[PDB]
């Protein structure tokens, strides 16, 4: 069952990203 | 001197001396016998170090009478007879590049004689990589000053093939930015999406985005990048 | 280069002995330009002829 | 750089540095 | 046959004898380079530079030879105005050139020039301006056959060089540019030789145009009454109002001081009807530049306060 089991095997960044780009850009 | 080129007595050295002695008198004429009486007597190794001579002297000496065509064909008969032996030539590449620019005016021809240098067939591209990226590196620079958007993207569309993808990473970045100077960045993204190649230039690609959710795309397609 | 210098500190070293003995197609343009300004200046001074036979 | 200063006899010697025919030539020549 | 011996030629006299056999020696040896080289590729058009360079010092006999084959040969199998396009035309401006300065021969500059308005394909396609205004000004020193030259082709570029053609020769280029209209700033040319020319009626055609980014280019309107001072450019002020609150800060600059502040104040009541504090922030400051006007700009503190309260 082991066998079995072992085979089965962004958006707040963005918005900081644009943030850092706005702060920059001033 | 001529009897000690007769016997084969001379040295490289001595005969540059009887060049340089030929040329301080004004018969520079005669100097250019001395170079081909000479230049054929010695291994490859050392006539790199006669040719860049001969070459100086006729392309810059203020005594030289030759035409044109004829300082044309010496950086011909030059840069075939040292590169099939394998011989390093940046400094004769660039000299001829220098003397076609200035003679002709022809920047296209100039930087294909660059080019050519790049693209040298002798040897695996391996061997003397730090002046064939040399080459490279100013053929691309007097294309984008010069001559514009078509013989750049010609250029640099060979020049990423050929290098080892270990030595492209800078080239990516400069051609990316040049293609998003002149716009329609689709075309630049591109390129930014050939940037996964290896290392860390890949930072340059994420920070070319000044160029949100086709970001956060980017961002996706790049952490996906970093584990492949 | 390698060999001149050689060369000229030897000359040098001479001297001692001399004592002892006592924009796709800019590159194009820029080549056919001055005779495309002459050939421009010499439309001009037709241009002023003809308005002289004008007048 | 002492490479500059060897005669062209000094140079053309430094290049230097099989059939039964060839070895009976050979072994005349030692001979 | 046997180049070889030729190469062991050249390598002899390289190393023994004068000057003029090793120029003839290598150009004839370079003629044979530049040919093996173009008959493997034609659009390589620097070198077809620098053979017909080398052709034209070494081999006087063979230069028209040359220039024929190359424009017949390097001509490219494509269209859009292609880079070897673009590059090609050069080869026929240099014959030009070579035909009218060296050969002194016009039928055949005539010839040639028939020969590009048939094969530049300006048909259906891309067209070059450089052999148009080329034909245009070598008519003259052919004249007035150079009106159906530039109506063949009748882009920009072509009007641009008729127009300055016409200036150089000439009133009729005035209608040539209201053609021109139907192809967004030379208007302003258009003017300005109108008013070197006849200000009323080059102003009353601005008038009507403008009456259909447009504004960028209809200041020239508001220059036009600033020069004739004139009573025109009060419409212009008021025209800008399409809104009115910025319009009021050139309202107030137009109108001494008196009377910019009457327009300052009727412009103020205008915002208000419709950003009203800004309008009277913008006449204190209009006060301000002007110095009882200290105590009106006082007053138009207090009354600007009161509008924002």
């Amino acid at each position: 069952q082991r066998a079995e089991m072992i085979n089965r095997s962004x958006x707040x960044x963005x918005x900081x990203x644009x943030x850092x780009x706005x702060x920059x850009x001033x | 001197y001529n009897t000690v080129i007769d016997l084969r007595l001379i040295t490289p050295a001595m005969a540059e001396n009887f060049a340089l002695f030929l040329q301080n008198h004004y018969e520079v004429m005669e100097s250019f016998q001395v170079y081909e009486k000479t230049i054929p007597l010695f291994p490859p190794e050392i006539q790199y170090e006669l040719w860049i001579e001969y070459l100086e002297v006729a392309t810059s000496h203020q005594l030289s009478s030759l035409s044109p065509e004829h300082i044309r064909f010496l950086f011909e008969k030059a840069l075939k007879n040292l590169c099939s032996n394998g011989i390093d030539c940046k400094t004769i590449f660039i000299a001829y590049s220098v003397f076609e620019e200035r003679i002709s005016g022809l920047i296209s021809k100039s930087i294909e004689i660059l080019r050519r240098g790049a693209v040298i067939g002798t040897v695996s591209v391996s061997t003397h990589l730090e002046s064939r990226l040399q080459l490279w590196r100013m053929c691309i620079s007097k294309a984008e000053s010069t001559l514009g958007p078509s013989v750049t993207r010609e250029l640099y569309q060979e020049c990423i093939q050929i290098l080892p993808n270990s030595k492209a990473v800078e080239f990516v970045i400069k051609f990316s930015d040049f293609e998003s100077s002149i716009g329609e960045t689709i075309r630049a993204r591109e390129i930014l999406a050939y940037g996964a190649k290896l290392t860390e230039l890949w930072d340059s690609f994420e920070i070319f985005e000044l160029k949100k959710e086709t970001y956060k795309d980017m961002l996706k397609m790049k952490k996906v990048l970093e584990s492949n | 280069p390698s060999l001149r210098d050689l060369s000229l500190e030897r000359d040098q070293e001479l001297n001692q002995l001399r004592a002892r003995i006592n924009c796709e197609t800019s590159d194009l343009k820029a080549k056919l330009a001055p005779i495309m300004e002459v050939l421009e200046k010499k439309t001009n001074e037709k241009i002023k002829g003809i308005i002289r036979k004008r007048v | 750089e002492k490479a500059f200063h060897y005669t062209v006899q000094e140079y053309d010697a430094w290049e230097r540095r099989i059939s039964y025919d060839q070895l009976a030539k050979l072994s005349y020549e030692k001979t | 046959s046997n180049q070889l011996l030729k190469a062991g030629l050249l390598d002899f006299e390289k190393q023994f004898g004068d000057i003029n056999s090793i120029e003839e020696t290598i150009s004839y040896k370079r003629k044979m380079e530049y040919e093996t080289i173009l008959s493997n590729n034609a659009y390589d058009y620097d070198t077809w530079w620098l053979y017909l360079d080398l052709i034209s010092e070494s081999f006087p006999k063979q230069i028209m030879q040359t220039f024929e084959k190359a424009i017949v040969d390097s001509r490219p199998k494509e269209l859009s105005k292609n880079v070897q396009w673009k590059r090609y035309i050069y080869l026929w401006m240099r014959y030009i050139c070579y035909v009218e300065l060296e050969l002194e021969n016009s039928l055949l500059e005539e010839e040639l020039f028939q020969r590009l308005i048939d094969d530049i394909i300006p048909h259906k396609h891309f067209t070059f301006s450089k052999i148009w205004l080329m034909y245009a000004k070598f008519l003259i020193r052919h004249v007035p056959k150079a009106r159906k030259i530039l109506g063949k082709a009748i882009k920009a570029k072509t009007f641009k060089g008729y127009i300055e053609l016409e200036v150089k020769l000439f009133d009729r280029v005035r209608k040539i540019y209201e053609k021109f209209i139907e192809f967004l700033q030379i208007w302003s040319q258009y003017g300005e030789l109108e008013e070197n020319l006849w200000d009323r009626v080059r102003g009353i055609y601005t008038i009507a145009l403008d009456e259909n980014k447009e504004a960028k280019i209809v200041l020239l309107q508001k220059y036009i009454t600033f020069e004739t001072e004139f009573e025109k450019a009060r419409k212009l002020y008021r025209r800008y109002l399409e809104q009115s609150w910025i319009e009021f800060a050139m309202y107030q600059t137009s109108t001494e001081q008196q009377l910019l502040d009457l327009a300052k104040l009727q412009s103020e009541n205008v915002d208000e009807d419709i950003e009203n504090k800004l309008e009277a922030r913008k006449v204190f400051e209009e006060a301000i530049v002007f110095f009882k006007q200290g105590r009106l700009s006082i007053l138009e503190a207090l009354k600007d306060y009161e509008e924002t309260y």
